């Protein structure tokens, strides 16, 4: 809670002012994609938010806060996926037992 | 930067195939370094002798 | 040296040295020069 | 019992003139045993508390660390080498240290990364035991609690107190069990599991005092 | 053989010392020079804070 | 010849660590334009 | 003399400038000479006092204990072994430990019997130290007296103050004699009397130096 | 304490930035404190004086030991005909034939009865221990650990800025050279051989000939 430095002083969350707001990180840079050309309806107020809507998918906030729950899940899911795909796999071929450790033959691995 | 641009030419000599010695036994062709120098009295021997 | 010492040597630890320009002293062996044995001998090396 | 004056002691019933003034009974596990007058200084015997605990945490670590090998290895698990002080030297092996027994698991052969490895990172947390880091800034220095305590174990301060000497009574049979270790392989040569195993096979014979006249010098 | 050489004319000695003495010369007219400097650069200025030296 | 190389190892290191710590002694500063 | 500043001291002349100024002579053996400064904490110095007291007194059994088996089998008296750091292995011989030569005597056969009884014998005299008990409670535990001196010399304290003097001084002497006894017996292997008979053999070529080159590491 | 970087609060300590206040005693006041006293050793601010002037001894004998272990194995590698070159085995000279040749000398010192260097050397070392408690022919009142006077001839230690400032430079010296005069203990016990060849051994190959060459070197049985 009180969260003193990883390596030295003090730390935590230093700055918020590269992930919210009008100053933020986008998905192309300041020379190339300015701060006019950002859809109105993103802002710094969700996660991880880069003014990236090339293609109109997101109409309002509350469209993309329903969209927000499609991309969150999905994000959870291949975050557990992607440890499930090369672990496996790698303990199997430096030398586990567990017949079935790459992911595409898994199923079909176990049949009858 | 240089200093990793340096290591790909050891991982290029070691482990990418190898590099072509020209000393070596059979005839010059492509030889994996299996054996570096890293005997510091001997690189830095090169760098002390005499011109 | 003898002869195997110099040929236990390689060219690079020999050259500039001035050891290149001598003979091998024969270390082993005696004066007795009687066993030596009679006849031709191809000499070599010398 | 176990704080106040009226607690357990080193000598038990012949001990009302053993203990010295200042070993009160506000401590964990002062059983007033400060025989040679070491910790007089109250600035000194603050830091021989940490001394004894931090010693107590790596020793109960070590303790149970240096059998669960030798248990596993009666059971039928290959580790290399499961005696605790020959199991430094299975990284040297031909096919470098596997966890229990699974290539698949860790898999070292260099000791001069694992141990680098090792300087970095216990060069952290030991720092971050002392000014503090992620996990606490301004805790008590023996006992943190708050990410360190994620079980409530530190709650009711009454029945906390009582953790505390369970904890130091625990650490301190570790630390005086550790000193066996190190003696009973010096000694012996064995472990100290095949040192259980043959003193439970023969206990008249296999004590020490068999190996009593070993270190006598022949000259 | 004829003749006395000091035989280093090729061999690729470090610095070209072949007797030990030689590298204690090295060292020895470095050091004593090296000393010599230490001991006057308090004369030199002490250049201590970040923005003290000949710039533009 | 080895005296004669010792002298001169002398000589040379004497007259080369001149020049390197003459220039580690302030040389920048031996200016006579003021900034 | 022997107290106050007209002590003499452990440097000579050279200790007239800088004793510790705790150590002002009010206790035998004061010499000043505390130059690691491991008692200027008067709680810790008392205790230290204890601790050298009675290092010296089970030195003093012990430097007598280690000479007599000595100096008795030179006579002529039948021992399974005269030097002391060989005289725990008579127990495990063929007819055990006996006392001079005789069979009517102790005749010692189990070493499990014999430290067992030491144990719970030394764990009630010492423990009696700590606090008191059957033979004394209030007393000094350094100089308790009474039944601890039958013979009637614990009075008139100016002549009691120089033999708590004649006490140190020859334990001073029996400390250094058994760490004495503890190196000779290690670097040269035989006994005290058996380094004493022939260092008077030839004292220029047998002495300490000779066994200089034997702990040498060579790998 | 001045300004001089290496006193006071804002010093620097044993941990870096990882140590937080050090002990309330150790106040930055005496040079090398780099606020390590975690056995709390030094509590007493009495022993504190005592384990300062028993610790800078120290220093300055192992300064002298590990100048004096490196330089005659430094020079046998050189050809200078040492008995024994390396430090260890440098006390066995006295016992061999022709005995002890300062520099492999044999019109040097000559040293052949070791009754007789130990003879000179409790008369001579016992006279000037005492004198550095106290008194002496080189200075009779001075400080204990830093007399100055006749044992600061060059007048080195004039400007008290510059003395703060030595005193630092003697302690980490020292504290140096005691870590590696302990280095050269354990890895002679070790090893077996000179501090300098076990250099030259470890810079041939520092893979193999590292320490954990001889880690399996002490396994019971
Ligand atoms: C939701 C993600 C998901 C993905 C990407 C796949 C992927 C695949 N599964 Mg599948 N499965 C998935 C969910 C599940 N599978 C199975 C049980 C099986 C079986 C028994 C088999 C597959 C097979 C396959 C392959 C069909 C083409 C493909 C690699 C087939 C296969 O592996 O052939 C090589 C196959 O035989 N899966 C179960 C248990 C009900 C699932 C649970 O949701
Ligand atoms: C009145 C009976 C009684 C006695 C005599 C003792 C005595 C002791 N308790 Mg205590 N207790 C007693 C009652 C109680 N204790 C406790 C609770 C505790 C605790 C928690 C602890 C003690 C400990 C100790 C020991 C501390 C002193 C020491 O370490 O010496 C040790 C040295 C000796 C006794 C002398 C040498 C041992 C041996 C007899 C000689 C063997 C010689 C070798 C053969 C020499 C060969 C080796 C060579 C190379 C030198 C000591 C043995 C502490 C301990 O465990 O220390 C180890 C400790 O932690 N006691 C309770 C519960 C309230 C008691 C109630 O009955
Ligand atoms: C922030 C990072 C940082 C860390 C982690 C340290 C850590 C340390 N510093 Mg500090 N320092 C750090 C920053 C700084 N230090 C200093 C200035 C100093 C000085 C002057 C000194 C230190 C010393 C120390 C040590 C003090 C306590 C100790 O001995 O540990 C104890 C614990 C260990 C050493 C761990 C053991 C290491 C290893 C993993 C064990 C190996 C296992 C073996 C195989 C087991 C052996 C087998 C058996 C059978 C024999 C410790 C290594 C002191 C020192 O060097 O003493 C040794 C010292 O004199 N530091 C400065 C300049 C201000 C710093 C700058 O930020
Ligand atoms: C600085 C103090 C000092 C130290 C550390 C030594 C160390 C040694 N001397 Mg030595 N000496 C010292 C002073 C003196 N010596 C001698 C005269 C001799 C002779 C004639 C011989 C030695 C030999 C030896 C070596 C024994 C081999 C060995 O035991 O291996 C194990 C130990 C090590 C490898 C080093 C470990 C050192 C030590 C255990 C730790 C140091 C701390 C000490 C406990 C402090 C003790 C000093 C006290 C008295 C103040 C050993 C390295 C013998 C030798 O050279 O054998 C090859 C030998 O023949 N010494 C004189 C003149 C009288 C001294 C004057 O002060
Ligand atoms: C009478 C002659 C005399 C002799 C032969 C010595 C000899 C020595 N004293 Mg000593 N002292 C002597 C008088 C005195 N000393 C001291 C107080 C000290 C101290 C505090 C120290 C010495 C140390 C030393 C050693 C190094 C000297 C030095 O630093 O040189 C350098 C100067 C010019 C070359 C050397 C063994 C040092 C030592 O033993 O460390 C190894 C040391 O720390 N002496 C005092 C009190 C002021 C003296 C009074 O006359
Ligand atoms: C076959 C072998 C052949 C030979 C080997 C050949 C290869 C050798 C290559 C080795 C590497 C050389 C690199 C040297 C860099 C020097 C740069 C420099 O200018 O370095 C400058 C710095 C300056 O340091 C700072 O200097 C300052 C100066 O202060 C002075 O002035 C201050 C105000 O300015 C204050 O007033 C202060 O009180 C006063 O003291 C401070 O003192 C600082 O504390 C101090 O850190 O020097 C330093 O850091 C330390 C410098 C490095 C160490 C130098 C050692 C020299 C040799 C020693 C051995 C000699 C042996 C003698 C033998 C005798 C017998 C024959
Ligand atoms: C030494 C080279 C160098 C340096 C220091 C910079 C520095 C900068 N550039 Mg420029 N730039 C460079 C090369 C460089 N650029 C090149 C080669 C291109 C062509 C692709 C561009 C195109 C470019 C644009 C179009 C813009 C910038 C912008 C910027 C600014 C920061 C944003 C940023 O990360 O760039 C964005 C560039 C990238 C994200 C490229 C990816 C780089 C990553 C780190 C991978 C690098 C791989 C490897 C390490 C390098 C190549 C290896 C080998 C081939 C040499 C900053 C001043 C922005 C700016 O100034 O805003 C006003 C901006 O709008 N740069
Ligand atoms: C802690 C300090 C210390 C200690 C205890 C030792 C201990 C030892 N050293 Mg080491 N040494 C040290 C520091 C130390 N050294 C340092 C700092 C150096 C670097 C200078 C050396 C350099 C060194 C060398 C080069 C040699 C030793 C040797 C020795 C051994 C013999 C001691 C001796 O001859 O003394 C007596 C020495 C002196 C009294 C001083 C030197 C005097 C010479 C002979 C010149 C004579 C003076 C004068 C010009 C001529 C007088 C003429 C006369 C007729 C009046 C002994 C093991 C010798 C050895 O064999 O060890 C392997 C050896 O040859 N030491
Ligand atoms: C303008 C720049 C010109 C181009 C420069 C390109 C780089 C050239 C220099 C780098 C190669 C040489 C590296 C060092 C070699 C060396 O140590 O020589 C070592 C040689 C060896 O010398 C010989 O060695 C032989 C063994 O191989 C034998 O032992 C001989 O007896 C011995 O004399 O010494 C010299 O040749 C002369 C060096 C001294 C002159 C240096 C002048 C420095 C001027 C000031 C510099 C300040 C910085
Ligand atoms: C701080 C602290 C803190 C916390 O709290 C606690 C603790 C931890 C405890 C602490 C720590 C401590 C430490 C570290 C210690 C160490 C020390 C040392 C090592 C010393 C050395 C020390 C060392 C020393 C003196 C040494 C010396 C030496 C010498 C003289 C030498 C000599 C010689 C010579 C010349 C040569 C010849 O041939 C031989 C001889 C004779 C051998």
């Amino acid at each position: 809670k009180a969260t003193r430095g990883w390596l030295g002083g003090q730390g935590g969350a230093a700055d918020l002012d590269k992930w919210y707001g009008p100053d933020r990180k986008l998905f192309l840079p300041s020379g190339l994609y300015d701060r006019s050309e950002i859809p109105e309806y993103l802002n710094g107020e969700l996660a991880g938010d880069y003014g990236y809507d090339p293609l109109g998918l997101g109409k309002d906030p509350e469209t993309v806060a329903k969209y927000r729950e499609n991309e969150l899940l999905h994000a959870r899911w291949a975050m557990l996926a992607a440890a499930g795909i090369l672990i496996p796999e790698g303990l199997q071929a430096n030398g586990a037992n567990i017949k079935g450790g790459t992911w595409f033959e898994t199923g079909a691995e176990m049949l009858n | 930067m240089l200093g990793l641009g340096a290591w790909l030419l050891v991982w290029k000599a070691m482990y990418f195939g190898g590099v072509y010695d020209t000393w070596a036994p059979g005839g010059g062709d492509v030889r994996v370094i299996t054996n570096p120098t890293t005997n510091a009295a001997v690189i830095f021997g090169y760098l002390v002798k005499s011109p | 040296l003898t002869f195997d010492e110099i040929q236990g040597l390689t060219y690079l630890q020999v050259k500039g040295s001035g050891i290149a320009n001598t003979c091998p002293v024969l270390e082993s062996g005696t004066t007795n020069l009687k066993e030596l044995k009679a006849g031709s001998y191809k000499l070599e090396n010398f | 019992e176990f704080y106040g004056p009226n607690r357990a002691k080193w000598l038990g019933p012949y001990s009302e003139n053993a203990t010295p003034a200042y070993l009160t009974g506000e401590f964990p596990g002062d059983y007033g045993w400060d025989t040679a007058g070491l910790s007089a200084d109250p600035e000194t015997f603050k830091r021989y508390r940490e001394l004894e605990l931090i010693h107590a945490r790596w020793a109960m670590l070590g303790a149970l660390g240096c059998i669960t090998p030798e248990l596993l290895a009666k059971s039928g698990t290959q580790f290399g080498e499961a005696v605790w002080f020959k199991a430094g030297a299975q990284i040297f092996s031909e096919g470098g240290l596997d966890y229990l027994g699974n290539p698949s698991l860790v898999h070292a052969q260099n000791i001069v990364a694992t141990l680098a490895v090792q300087v970095i990172l216990m060069g952290l947390v030991e720092g971050y035991r002392v000014n503090g880091g992620p996990a606490g800034e301004g805790l008590d220095p023996l006992y943190p609690g708050e990410s360190f305590d994620p079980l409530g174990l530190a709650d009711d301060p009454d029945t906390f107190a009582e953790l505390k000497v369970k904890e130091i009574k625990n650490g301190r049979l570790a630390m005086f069990s550790m000193f066996g270790f190190f003696v009973q392989a010096i000694v012996t040569g064995k472990g100290p599991i095949q040192n259980l195993d043959d003193h439970l096979s023969n206990p008249t014979v296999n004590n020490a005092f068999a190996f009593a006249t070993k270190f006598t010098p022949s000259a | 053989l004829v003749d006395e050489r000091m035989n280093g004319d090729g061999t690729g000695r470090p610095f070209g010392v072949n007797d030990p003495v030689l590298g204690w010369v090295l060292l020895g007219v470095f050091g004593t020079m090296w000393a010599i400097w230490f001991i006057g650069q308090k004369d030199l200025g002490d250049f201590e804070d970040a923005d003290d030296g000949l710039k533009l | 010849m080895l005296t004669l190389k010792i002298f001169v190892y002398t000589v040379v290191t004497f007259f080369v660590c001149l020049f390197i710590f003459g220039f580690l002694s302030n040389d920048p500063a031996r200016n006579p334009g003021k900034n």
